[PDB]
């Protein structure tokens, strides 16, 4: 759960990540393409070497998708329903790999952001993508 | 893998008594009811849609059985189980494109299919040494993964 | 989320658990420790034996538990309140271990359900499961 | 576990900029913080009610200088870490209790707190080679759990 606190550090966090938050969703999914390289199962159609369009792509579509959810802290469920649907019915991801993407978007964050990145916005923000993640599963059976 | 002589003694003499071909249907159905997201692989397979169909579907069965007749001459070769499963794992690797997580989820409910078919007789001590086993077995099959 | 069948699959086969939910609690403990070894460190001032009275005490405490949650289906965040507030604060069990605990649940339902533990109903299970877990790790942080 | 050398160099370069002290304090502090069920362990050490109570706690800091030097040391034997962490893996077994899932918890903290200390220079390779050491690292010291 969520506290008010927690709310209001996540709102800080992505306020400054801004107008790069694409460029810090493809660098996420690179960085968990190296790290954990069984995630690459679910992307045999995608060029994913650097730079490549489609991580481009899919970096811009994931940040769009997180700042939807921060703007609508209070109501996930219903603001991320149609990516919940998605995820259960048609990509169907395994659950387990929720948690090395939400991983390498805390790494990409700490390193981007000196200033910003205290202990206590670190605990708020792995709250966040373990909540967003928890949405994005709930459909699955 | 190490196998207590004790760990090894449990997990032979209960593979004796084993019919393959039903163990491994009745798992592998299991897995697509019961974990619904591993239906992604076998969209050609037919009617998935509720727990009947699943478990009387032929090609379910026909997978259950192939999987598990691999498995079982893994059970032949329990000193040297990823020199036995390296050309299988490249291939889910390169050409099925399988998270191997799925592995360790077959592995859970063949656990539970072996205790509802042989009830008391899977005691404690059995299904920690098929535990281990399965363990092995997943992990023999993401070695390749790259 | 539980669905009408789900809650009527799981109500039927604990109903035929009955009198013997302690019995089970005990072996599921007795199972998990033997087939994962790490959980054993959270009981360092326990007998492990088999069957040790203080197995079998904790056994019935949790099978008990489960009971409530059964009967409070619809309510259970505030039928295990006490017992979410004691994991977070006192125990601080790992969040991993309790789906160690369920697979040594379901473990041993099959073996000694055999008519009642189908398909259907082993997918319920484990979804009750899942959710009673999530309740007891709801306020860890 | 297998660096290549590159990826070896790549370790080895990074914590040659390491102050393993200043380091070894922020990981474990950011540990019990983000992660507050790791405190059980240390309801000796005073005041862990804030988040800057406990970065601020010196008992914190002064455990997480001994853990650090010892995963330090640890790096000059990365051929060998089932060796190296033998005797210390017993110890947090048979008499300090630690579940190993805390070792995973604290390799991920490292990471994430060398990114922030390194910025751009802790690239997505650089993290890879990382992530494999700090997995054997946590294999290593829960190798000897019975
Ligand atoms: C923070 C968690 C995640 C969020 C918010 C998220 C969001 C999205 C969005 C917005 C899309 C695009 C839908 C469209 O095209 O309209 C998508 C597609 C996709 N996602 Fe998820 N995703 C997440 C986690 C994951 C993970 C962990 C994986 C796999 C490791 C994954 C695999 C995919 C795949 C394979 C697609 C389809 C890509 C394509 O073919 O274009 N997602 N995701
Ligand atoms: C004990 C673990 C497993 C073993 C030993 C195993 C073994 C096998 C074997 C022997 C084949 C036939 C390949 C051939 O054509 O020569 C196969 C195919 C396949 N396996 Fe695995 N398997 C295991 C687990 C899984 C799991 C859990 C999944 C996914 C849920 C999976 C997905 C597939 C798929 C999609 C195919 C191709 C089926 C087709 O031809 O349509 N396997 N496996
Ligand atoms: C279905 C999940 C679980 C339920 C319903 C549950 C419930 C309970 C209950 C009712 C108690 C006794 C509290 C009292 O004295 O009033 C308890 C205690 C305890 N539980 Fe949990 N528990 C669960 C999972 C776990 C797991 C997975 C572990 C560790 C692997 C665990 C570790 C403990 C410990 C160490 C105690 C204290 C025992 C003592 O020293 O007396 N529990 N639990
Ligand atoms: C990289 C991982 C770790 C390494 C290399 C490591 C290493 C060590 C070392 C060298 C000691 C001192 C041993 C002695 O007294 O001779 C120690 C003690 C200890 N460690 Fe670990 N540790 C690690 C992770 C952890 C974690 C994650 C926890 C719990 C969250 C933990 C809990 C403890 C405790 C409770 C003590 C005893 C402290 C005392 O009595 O003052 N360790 N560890």
């Amino acid at each position: 759960m969520l506290s008010p606190a927690d709310k209001t550090n996540v709102k800080a966090a992505w306020g400054k990540v801004g107008a790069h938050a694409g460029e810090y969703g493809a660098e996420a999914y690179e960085r968990m393409f190296l790290s954990f390289p069984t995630t690459k199962t679910y992307f045999p159609h995608f060029d994913l070497s650097h730079g490549s369009a489609q991580v481009k792509g899919q970096g811009k579509k994931v940040a769009d998708a997180l700042t939807n959810a921060v703007a609508h802290v209070d109501d996930m469920p219903n603001a991320l329903s149609a990516l919940s649907d998605l995820h259960a019915h048609k990509l169907r991801v395994d659950p387990v790999n929720f948690k090395l993407l939400s991983h390498c978007l805390l790494v990409t964050l700490a390193a981007h952001l000196p200033a910003e990145f205290t202990p206590a916005v670190h605990a708020s923000l792995d709250k966040f993508l373990a909540s967003v993640s928890t949405v994005l599963t709930s459909k699955y059976r | 893998m190490h196998l207590t002589p004790e760990e090894k003694s449990a997990v032979t003499a209960l593979w004796g008594k084993v019919n393959v071909d039903e163990v491994g249907g009745e798992a592998y159905g299991r897995l697509l009811v019961v974990y619904p997201w591993t239906q992604r692989f076998f969209e050609s397979f037919g009617d998935l849609s509720t727990p009947d169909a699943v478990m009387g579907n032929p090609k379910v069965k026909a997978q259950g059985k192939k999987v598990l007749g691999a498995f079982s001459d893994g059970l032949a070769h329990l000193d040297n189980l990823k020199g036995t499963f390296a050309t299988l794992s490249e291939l889910h690797c390169d050409k099925l494109h399988v998270d191997p997580e799925n592995f360790r989820l077959l592995g859970n409910v063949l656990v539970c299919v072996l205790a509802h078919h042989f009830g008391k007789e899977f005691t404690p001590p059995v299904q920690a040494a098929y535990q281990k086993v399965v363990a092995g077995v997943a992990n023999a099959l993401a070695h390749k993964y790259h």
